[PDB]
């Protein structure tokens, strides 16, 4: 199990 | 080609699950000079993270193997070295995207939104690049990721509201490097809950845009804080 | 490298998900002229089906695209030429198991099936060339496909009963063929029924280590015949 | 665009 991160496309 | 040839090409490759076009395109793209715009920012985030993180997700599992590879030293060889192999595609490609980042999107990212989603990449690549790293070398990625997370992060705080998806990412993805690469737990931890609390607490200012990003981030932060309190 | 290395390389490949690395080093094992064992003939399939099925899906998709997009040049010449550069590289992939197949391993395969096993390989092969053929070398694929599939066929109908897995997967892919390369549905719906009812005719003959890949077959050969008679 | 199913690449021998 491993932390998880920010999705690679995001609304701007 | 023209940058409306490329992109379009980016979009191709990208339905097609074919990922090293894609990033080659949004490299070409980037290199002609001119700044992104959002939708291409988000197509070069896209191509790159699938790039490494094929790399990412082999090498855990290549190093499992190797773990549980007690007692048979020309396995373990063998693992050892096809690990390294991995390391080293990862560490070509997270080079390839930190060039593009420093030598033409930061220095020419004219609002300060742009500037903060480059700044987290850096942040990223830098930190994919300490997950593997070693000895003195680590130290200077360790380092370089830090900064760039904290010149992002400054800039976010300023620039935007605390619901915005680029700000509740950065928090995310700085927590995760505090917890997983400086092993600084309450620092992760202070800023996963602030980030989480500050977005909470101005929960009005989430528009309908950005609504699916930001709750999704929101949750991750509980996800991951629920993870960090078992293994305090 | 020798071959138990090889070999072992293959395995850390797949389970990385690395499938280039995969069949590059099945493709060296079998250069190196020996017969392989059930386990090495399913690395290789495995490591081949998985490199040449990314384009084939990358196709389709692209495909698609092209089919709702505006019908000008402007609009439809990338589609046209990275369908194009894909179909290159399937056509690659293509030519480089199917030298495999009649270079080495169907000459020295020791037992029907082996020898049955590749021959439904080679069929599939040139039946993936026949999906993204034109003209001349259409003719020709197609050709080549339906004689590797019929020849397999009548091996597996002397020597295995129609219970195994081999010969009930070559009975399957053999349908398809029919089906989509030859549009045949008459002899493809006929070719699949018939398999299955010899099949299930025989079902005390079907033994624990095929079960569950028989009864898997089986229910595609089924589907397939829902959705080929649904075209009424 | 559903198409027809074929076999799976590893079989039990």
């Amino acid at each position: 199990v491993t932390s998880s991160s920010c999705p690679a496309d995001l609304t701007q | 080609m023209d940058k409306s040839e490329l992109v379009q090409k980016a979009k191709l490759a990208e339905q097609a699950e074919r990922y090293d076009d894609m990033a080659a395109a949004m490299k070409a793209v980037t290199e002609q000079g001119h700044e992104l715009s959002n939708e291409e920012r988000n197509l070069l985030s896209v191509a790159y993270k699938n790039v490494v993180g094929a790399r990412r997700s082999s090498w855990r599992v290549i190093s499992s193997i190797e773990q549980k590879t007690e007692r048979n030293e020309k396995k373990q060889q063998m693992g050892k070295e096809y690990r390294e192999k991995i390391e080293a595609e990862l560490q070509d490609i997270c080079n390839d995207v930190l060039e593009l980042l420093d030598k033409y999107l930061i220095p020419n990212a004219t609002q300060p939104e742009s500037k903060v989603f480059y700044l987290k990449m850096k942040g990223d690549y830098f930190r994919y690049l300490s997950e593997v790293a070693s000895g003195d070398n680590k130290q200077t990625t360790v380092s370089n990721s830090q900064q760039a997370y904290q010149e992002a992060f400054e800039i976010s705080k300023k620039e935007m509201q605390p619901t915005h998806p680029i700000r509740l990412g950065l928090a995310l993805n700085f927590s995760v490097f505090y917890y997983e690469i400086l092993n600084s737990p309450e620092k992760a931890c202070s800023l996963a809950k602030t980030a989480f609390d500050e977005a909470i607490a101005e929960l009005d200012t989430l528009n309908e845009e950005s609504y699916k990003d930001s709750t999704l981030i929101m949750q991750l932060l509980r996800d991951n804080l629920t993870l960090w309190t078992s293994e305090n």
